[PDB]
């Protein structure tokens, strides 16, 4: 009715990868960066407490935490892998976070390997009847109150 | 290529 509120916010998850012309002493073959960012004219820091990137167990300190922008991780590696990415919200009630499963891929679907790639994934979050305090952070971050 |  007139009494309910729905707020929608958008996130982008992305990465780039480049094949090194010289493998490292460990045989790492690629340089890659994974990032989480808001869209044009959006500052996700107002409603995001932190972004956690869960790296594969082979990496040093695999849980990478970003408490302020830019939310990103830079690493050198030899294989693609699935990376949980958790976005923790500045909300005292549920939901406290949202979890994505991101494919950190170093080569495209086509069988031949490539020299470099990048990828962007868009995600829309919807919040129904969020708390007075959380609602403001969502909107202050470039969020959209859904008009009936 | 190689996945882990």
């Amino acid at each position: 009715m007139d009494n309910q509120c729905t707020v929608q916010v958008r996130l982008e998850l992305g990465h780039r990868a480049q094949l090194r012309k010289k493998p490292t002493t460990e045989g790492f073959t690629h340089d890659w960066m994974v990032f989480v960012r808001g869209p044009e004219q959006c500052d996700i820091q107002h409603f995001v407490e932190k972004v956690v990137f869960w790296l594969h167990d082979s990496f040093p300190k695999p849980r990478r935490v970003c408490k302020e922008p830019p939310y990103k991780v830079e690493e050198s590696g030899y294989a693609g892998f699935i990376m949980p990415i958790e976005v923790h919200f500045k909300n005292k009630e549920e939901p406290r976070k949202v979890c994505f499963t991101y494919d950190l891929f170093l080569n495209l679907e086509g069988n031949p390997p490539v020299n470099h790639l990048n990828h962007l994934r868009c995600e829309k979050l919807t919040f129904n009847n969020p708390t007075t305090e959380f609602r403001y952070k969502l909107l202050r971050a470039g969020g959209v109150m859904v008009m009936p | 290529a190689a996945r882990k």
